[PDB]
RNA sequence: AGAACUGGCGCUGCGGGAUGAACCGAACGCCGGGUUAAGGCGCCCGAUGCCGACGCUCAUCAGACCCCAGAAAAGGUGUU
RNA sequence: CGUCGCUUUUUGAUCCUUCGAUGUCGGCUCUUCCUAUCAUUGUGAAGCAGAAUUCGCCAAGCGUUGGAUUGUUCACCCACU
């Protein structure tokens, strides 16, 4: 179709500032700070304006998976706003039948050690990507939450642990063991 | 005398053949760094023909026949090879002045290297559309010899940094001293018919 | 509207060749002397000459 | 119908022979478009024999002349009816073109079904054609160029490779 | 057992379509399966309860 | 980035084509890539030029949306075009580029007298620059 | 396997179809200049090294030119 | 009940090639290839509780035996796996 440009804008709260370098975006805020290149994805950014901090992204050439890409842009930089202000908390849940799940902490809140899964012997260690914490919940069974800034590193690290506990060679349907997800969250609350 | 050709950002095709032109005209043309060379298409599809061009094995000894290359050089020359008369003792001397060096040798690292804008990437591939390094899908295919090449790629390029430092310290010189006129008697004539 | 007379005479040139050609066809390329490629010929234009030109 | 090179409309009109039955027929009009004036009066009847009973034998044509738009410099706005065949029936469309003149536009359909349909020129049957006024057109893509103040950059420029040294030792910048 | 953490594991293993050509695990609001092999079919059933 | 768009009334140059190096006043985008121009008061007249053969400079004019000759007649020497034009660094460079083309055989040879001597000049001075470079940095 | 009608091959080279009996051009004394047919013009390989026009399409088995040398029903919120 | 295909490991049909000759069944021995996967790796689905099974996916790396009858290919049986 190749259509005449598209635009969304994202507003910026006062205590986060983004400065861009060129297709990267570096997003200084409160509570640390983190940066996205986006040299693969050929569309101009904009930040306009003192004392209001306006992000305008639009993409004046383009065709219909070009066009789809201009709101998952927008979409990436507020969770850079959100995630260097109030962060990313991701609440999990050890569900276990017969045999309770041990879980520790070895390195300083990077590893962590599972154990007893299912009554087997085997240790599974999972090392986390670089920027999330580890920490066993209190006033809770068996909660694990997991804070950070960036969420693809909250949510992949999220991951790891949700998929190493996977019962293989049973019926998955019953034996319903693991170490869930269950709240998306952020580190401070309400604002 | 000799022409040297500069080959990341190129393509494959689009520069093996207009090599292969010019080499058959009399030159002798060395291609430098072909290592990062691109080549159409993303990388995982890329790397399914030239493991399909791996198993083109002849089936009574494999010694004689088919012999795959895995450096980026030899990719790159036998791609020329290809468009080339080489069967024929006329084509066999357009292979022999082609010169094709990964990397950048020390014969050839202190001259200039020219680009062929028909060939690059920039230029030819639509910008949303996905493209393969021929450094790596030579890595994924027995070339071992990545890490040290990248290594004296670095050890090259801040010796040149130092070089352009100081020649951009001459040519400020230059410019300053060219304040100090004394001289536009003869600067009528050059910005009367173009400076 | 004034239409004008249909014209009266043709400026034949043959353009195919001489071998592959139906036993029709190529008595009336022999009538209209066009023998060879590319010759050309001033045909006079009637009935009976208009009716040679559809069969070749 | 080669559909060669851009069109030219033509105005051709034409008439079935007195008949000792029949004097004075009507004299017909059509509104041919074709490369040339000879393919124009072959279409004719084409078209003719396919709606009255006349042919080029027992008829014959009595105007033939380039008939051209009165604006070629305004802009205009042209919706035209097809009448095109597939592989496996025929579909009748309508179909809108934006040009400053109406064989320019037509052409910009020979093409533009070339392009999208695969359909060949001789398959296709243009009924008619004028020009809309804004405000009632219906694709998105020609609405979309109905913008006062409209404005757009042109990014990623490409262009004059072997015009200038194949060889060169300067990247060429793309703007 | 503990019901309200039961069914907070059967959101990832027992509340999804699956495909009847490319037998894929797909999620309870699917329409086409995701996987090429099949050419994005349109027929699917749910994963069989207990 | 992308600091000049084209526009209703924005100048263009006319690189290759058959108006290769006038400029034109974009008038209306007709569709996509080809855009109704006109030149009044540069001998080129009304028609669609397509937007690859063309130029943007950065002149901007007032005039309605598709006019007739008239108005962008008066647009244009009213903005004065043609001096602003010859006054900018841009057409001085497409001014020296014909200059060098023309440049008889004589002249060639005047060039070449009065380029080697300057070039002595500046390099029997450029090197005192150097031999008070490093006097400052022998203390 | 067997008929009809016209042409061809067999008896017949040449250009094009990579290769080829019959396909498409085209028929031949020995040459120089000119031009073309069918076919083509990234490089083998003569000629697009045109600032060619407009669209369509991304394939983890892309596609690519009469005869002609590989495929169907059915299906696809893949794009148009 | 229909109906659309593929393969040349069956048999036909054909008679193009070989009648101044291409040594004609099977077995033994040995190599390599194909996948339309029996097992083995990693998986998805069951009317998958477990165990055993079954249906599908990437997949030919590796294995796929010892015997009684029989010229047998094939068949049938004993036994392990």
């Amino acid at each position: 179709m190749k259509t005449i440009l598209s635009n969304q804008t994202v507003d910026i709260p006062e205590n986060v500032d983004i400065t861009l370098k060129g297709r990267t975006v570096i997003v200084k805020g409160p509570r640390g700070t983190l940066r996205r290149d986006f040299n693969h994805i050929n569309v101009e950014l904009s930040l306009l304006g003192k004392k209001k901090k306006r992000l305008r992204v639009d993409k004046w050439w383009g065709n219909r998976k070009e066009l789809a890409t201009v709101r998952t842009i927008c979409s990436h930089v507020q969770n850079m706003i959100k995630g260097v202000t109030l962060g990313f908390r991701y609440k999990m849940r050890s569900v276990y039948a017969h045999f309770p799940i041990n879980v520790v902490i070895q390195e300083n809140g990077s590893l962590v050690e599972i154990r007893n899964f299912l009554g087997e012997k085997y240790i599974r260690r999972v090392r986390m990507r670089p920027g999330v914490a580890c920490s066993v919940s209190q006033a809770q069974k068996d909660e694990l939450i997991l804070e950070g800034n960036d969420i693809e590193l909250v949510s992949n690290s999220a991951a790891l642990i949700q998929q190493a506990t996977t019962v293989k060679n049973k019926d998955i349907r019953k034996f319903l063991d693991g170490i869930y997800v269950s709240e998306k969250g952020t580190v401070q609350q309400a604002d | 005398q000799v022409l040297v050709l500069d080959g990341r950002g190129h393509l494959l095709g689009r520069l093996a053949a207009i090599v292969a032109k010019q080499v058959l005209l009399g030159r002798k043309v060395v291609v430098v760094r072909c290592e990062g060379i691109n080549i159409s298409g993303n990388f995982y599809r890329n790397k399914l023909k030239y493991l399909a061009f791996l198993r083109k094995r002849m089936n009574t000894n494999p010694s004689r026949g088919p012999y795959h290359f895995r450096a980026p050089s030899r990719i790159f020359w036998r791609t020329v090879r290809g468009m080339l008369p080489h069967k024929t003792k006329r084509g066999q001397a357009a292979l022999d002045r082609l010169k094709v060096f990964d990397g950048i040798p020390p014969p050839y690292d202190k001259k200039k290297r020219m680009v062929v804008p028909a060939a690059l990437k920039v230029v030819r591939l639509k910008p949303t559309r996905k493209f393969a390094y021929l450094g790596r899908l030579a890595h994924e295919v027995g070339w071992k010899y990545q890490a040290v090449t990248a290594t004296l790629e670095e050890k090259r390029k801040e010796k040149a940094k130092i070089h352009y430092r100081k020649k951009k310290q001459l040519m400020r010189l230059r410019k300053q001293a060219e304040k100090n006129v004394e001289k536009k008697i003869d600067k009528y004539t050059e910005v009367l018919k173009t400076h | 509207f004034y239409v004008p007379a249909e014209p009266k005479l043709a400026f034949v040139i043959r353009i195919r060749g001489i071998n592959g050609v139906s036993p029709k066809v190529r008595k009336v390329l022999q009538l209209l002397r066009l023998r060879q490629i590319f010759n050309g010929t001033f045909v006079k234009l009637n009935k009976a000459s208009i009716n040679m030109l559809r069969i070749v | 119908m080669k559909a060669s090179g851009t069109l030219r409309e033509y105005k051709v009109v034409g008439r079935c022979l007195p008949t000792p039955k029949c004097h004075t027929p009507p004299l017909y009009r059509m509104r041919i478009f074709a490369p040339n004036h000879v393919v124009a009066k072959s279409r004719f009847w084409y078209f003719v024999s396919q709606l009255k009973k006349m042919k080029k034998s027992s008829g014959e044509i009595v105007y033939c002349g380039q008939v051209f738009e009165k604006s070629p410099l305004r802009v205009k706005n042209f919706g035209i009816w097809l009448r095109y065949d597939s592989r496996s029936g025929t579909h009748n469309m309508y179909r809108e073109y934006r040009d400053l003149t109406t064989a320019g536009a037509v052409t910009q359909c020979y093409r533009d079904m070339g392009a999208r349909h695969r359909a060949r020129a001789h398959s296709i049957q243009i009924m008619k054609v004028e020009e809309i006024a804004a405000s009632k057109c219906r694709r998105p893509a020609v609405k979309q160029f109905h913008d006062s103040k409209i404005k757009f950059p042109l990014p990623h420029r490409v262009l004059r490779r072997q015009h200038k040294p194949r060889f060169t030792t300067k990247r060429p910048n793309t703007f | 057992i503990e019901p309200s953490l039961r069914q907070l594991a059967q959101k990832y293993n027992c509340d999804k379509m699956i495909c009847r050509k490319c037998y894929a695990r797909l999620h309870p609001r699917a329409v086409n399966c995701r996987k090429k092999k099949c050419g994005h079919t349109n027929n699917l059933r749910p994963k069989k309860k207990v | 980035v992308f600091r000049r768009f084209v526009e209703v009334g924005r100048v263009a140059y006319v690189s290759f084509g058959p108006h290769a190096g006038k400029l034109v006043a974009i008038v209306d985008v007709i569709d996509q890539n080809r855009a109704l121009v006109d030149g009044p008061c540069t001998q080129v007249r009304r028609q669609a030029m397509p937007f690859k053969c063309m130029q943007l400079t950065d002149f901007i004019l007032k005039f309605p949306h598709s006019a007739h000759q008239k108005y962008v007649r008066q647009a244009w020497q009213k903005a004065d075009i043609n001096t602003k034009w010859a006054a900018t660094r841009w057409a001085k460079k497409i001014e020296a580029r014909e200059r060098k083309a023309k440049m008889t055989d004589f002249d060639r040879f005047k060039v070449m007298k009065a380029k080697k001597m300057r070039n002595r000049i500046i390099k029997n001075e450029v090197k005192k620059l150097q031999k008070a470079a490093l006097l400052k940095a022998s203390p």
